[PDB]
């Protein structure tokens, strides 16, 4: 009545550590004490957090568009706020103290910790800001979060004040990577407006992500399906899936590498049943053209997808997968039980309320 | 006033529900632009329901039981369907708050995977 | 006046928890119990003439309404929802359609995040506080 009764399940952590808990003395995020305590679905005070996201904008906003990232490094794809599979990636990708991390975006939205995803990675960010780094997805804007669940998620467990603040750090993002001096990398893909690499340099890129163009093309641009088939002359055909941006084929792909001088173009933003896919070779070199990767095993608890994260050294793709693991439930739209109930308890009352009134004629 | 019912792929075309059975089904619930509400298959569990006494919103009660015998489509066991609910079927002005809103139109994405 | 004559001829048509469930419908509602209890304001086993006027008035100021769906959660009686008690009343009515273990996992956020003084349960206050005062209200009529 009192006790749980279902005692095997692990109860939450506090709402409310103290300053001395989630940061160290020199004031940088706890990263080891925010990972444990969002394990446990522990949350911070608005603060706390706000702090956090303050922290992480700031470095954010000095880095270019273009990254550079050294090799060795671990890069993942899409996260989309499953924070117990993140958990696990990190234990296959190598801890952050000494391994080299590129994101590639989508760390929001469909998952119930994305806010936990978020602070979480930020942290790493903030103590690791030479060896950690990440992109912006297509999902990292308003439009997208207003429209799935990472606005509802921060409405619910914080506040909006919260919500603009991670907006500001979302336009902060850089959008790709030159890894190693040899691949590109990028959530979405190529675009018809990547003439250059200075195309991608010489954007503003503090804003929402426009409905078209380059910074749009980055974000949100797929292969064509056919893609290995390489039956298209054109580079570039309207994306009706997305419904917006562009699919792009083969012969995009390997006039983009040739132009640049690059191996390989690295991105994510597409499920995939074994957490990565290598496209067809490059007829330059004889690397892959094209390679995604998708960090979110089985996806929306529901596909039974593999994720794969990619380990980088010596001229090696190592690929290294991993199956889901469990995680705590949410109601839909972060419902407590009295919203979720109170509609069908009116209802079941009532209707034994008329009965017992309808007695009588 | 009846639901839209739109047979996306059929199954045996010989086991239909009727009022007071019970089904099984696993449903994706969105808004017409496209907002998804709820989904069971993410939730894994398939939900169970008796159809046609009112234990569910009227837009299932017709659906599931071809508007108990009076059409104007019927779904077998293995159907795989969408029901477009208007308001009046469903939530009303009221609406659940705040998952559904006020005078919104329900499309379901519903697989019949048993009856009884 | 007239009205509270009229609970007596339909009371006198009806009480026991085996008269109780006789009533249509009520069979198979799954707060069946839950509103026996809660109109049951002495916790003897069946239900006054003075508690059936009385525990229907509620459905009088807003405050009733609020503290019937305070009471239907609040199975002992003794002024706080407690976190079984959360489980037990939201299992009468979730069915198979949570696992007890993602069943457990709602009611400890909800009670953790409606939980202003740190005790574990919820006080009438806490409670008002986390629901919507006025769905509620315009509910029960
Ligand atoms: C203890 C919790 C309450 C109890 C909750 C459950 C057993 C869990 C169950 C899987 C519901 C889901 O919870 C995850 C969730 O399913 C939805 O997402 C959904 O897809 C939906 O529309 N469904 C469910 C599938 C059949 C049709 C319809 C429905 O008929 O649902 C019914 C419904 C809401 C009827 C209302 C009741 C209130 C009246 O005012 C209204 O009168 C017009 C009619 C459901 C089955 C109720 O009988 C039972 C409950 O409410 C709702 C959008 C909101 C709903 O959560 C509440
Ligand atoms: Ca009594
Ligand atoms: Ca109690
Ligand atoms: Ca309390
Ligand atoms: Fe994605
Ligand atoms: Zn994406």
């Amino acid at each position: 009545t009192v006790e749980r009764a279902v005692k095997s399940v692990d109860p939450p952590a506090t709402f409310k550590p103290k300053d001395e808990q989630v940061f160290y003395p020199n004031g940088k995020p706890n990263h080891q004490f925010l990972k444990q305590h969002f394990i446990h679905e522990g949350r911070l005070h608005e603060h706390q957090a706000i702090q956090i996201l303050k922290q992480a904008t700031h470095l954010l906003s000095k880095e270019p568009n273009l990254l550079s990232v050294p090799a060795p490094v671990t890069i993942c794809g899409d996260v989309h706020g499953q924070y117990y599979d993140l958990m696990k990636l990190f234990e296959v990708g190598g801890d952050p103290a000494s391994t080299k991390y590129l994101f590639l975006g989508d760390y929001v939205d469909r998952g119930s910790f994305s806010i936990e995803c978020l602070l979480y990675l930020y942290s790493l960010k903030i103590n690791y800001p030479d060896t950690f780094w990440m992109l912006r997805g297509n999902h990292e804007c308003r439009h997208l979060t207003e429209y799935f669940t990472f606005k509802n998620e921060c409405l619910h467990k914080y506040s909006e004040e919260l919500y603009e603040e991670c907006l500001v750090s979302f336009n902060a993002l850089p959008l790709a990577a030159i890894m190693n001096e040899q691949f590109f990398c990028v959530h979405g893909g190529l675009s018809p407006q990547l003439t250059s690499l200075d195309s991608l340099r010489k954007l503003h890129r503090f804003r929402e992500p426009p409905t078209k163009g380059l910074m749009c093309d980055l974000l949100w641009a797929d292969p064509i399906e056919e893609y290995d088939d390489d039956n298209l002359d054109q580079e570039y055909v309207t994306n009706v899936v997305r419904g917006c941006s562009f699919a792009f084929t083969y012969k995009a792909a390997c006039k983009f590498l040739d132009r640049t001088k690059l191996l390989s173009v690295i991105r994510a933003h597409e499920a995939q049943n074994a957490g990565y896919r290598m496209y067809k070779r490059t007829k330059t070199m004889g690397f892959p053209s094209l390679l995604t990767m998708f960090s979110a095993p089985n996806y929306l608890d529901s596909y039974n997808n593999k994720a794969a994260v990619l380990k980088y050294e010596n001229n090696v793709m190592n690929i290294r997968q991993f199956n889901a693991s469990p995680h705590p439930y949410w109601l839909p739209h972060f419902m407590d039980v009295f919203t979720w109930s109170l509609p069908f308890v009116g209802e079941k009352v009532t209707d034994m309320l008329v009965s017992i009134l309808n007695v009588c004629t | 006033e009846l639901p839209q019912i739109e047979i996306v792929q059929e199954g045996d075309n010989t086991t239909f529900a009727k009022p007071g059975d019970t089904v099984t089904i696993h449903y994706d619930g969105k808004l017409t632009n496209g907002k998804e509400f709820d989904s069971s298959r993410k939730r894994g569990k398939p939900f169970t329901c008796t159809v046609g006494v009112g234990q569910v919103i009227k837009g299932w009660d017709i659906s599931l039981t071809n508007n108990y015998g009076k059409g104007g489509p019927k779904i077998s066991k293995g159907t795989k369907a969408i029901l477009t609910i208007p308001p009046n079927l469903a939530y009303g002005p009221r609406g659940i708050p705040p998952i559904i809103g006020p005078n919104e139109t329900l499309v379901f994405e519903v697989e019949l995977l048993g009856v009884n | 006046i007239e009205e509270i004559d009229r609970l007596r001829k339909r009371f006198m048509k009806l009480i026991d928890k085996q008269e109780f469930l006789s009533i249509p419908g009520i069979s198979s509602n799954p707060l069946a119990t839950r509103l026996m209890d809660v109109f049951d304001k002495d916790g003897d086993g069946s239900i006054d003439f003075e508690e059936f006027i009385t525990g229907l008035s509620a459905f009088s100021d807003n405050l009733n309404k609020l503290r019937f769906a305070f009471n239907i959660y609040d199975i002992d009686r003794d002024g706080y929802i407690g976190n079984g008690e959360l489980f037990i009343v939201m299992k009468m009515m979730v069915g198979k359609n949570l696992k007890d273990e993602e069943l457990q996992q709602i009611v400890d956020k909800t009670l953790m995040e409606a939980d202003l003084d740190g005790d574990g349960k919820l006080n009438f206050e806490e409670f008002k506080n986390a629901v919507n005062t006025d769905t509620i209200a315009n509910t029960l009529t």
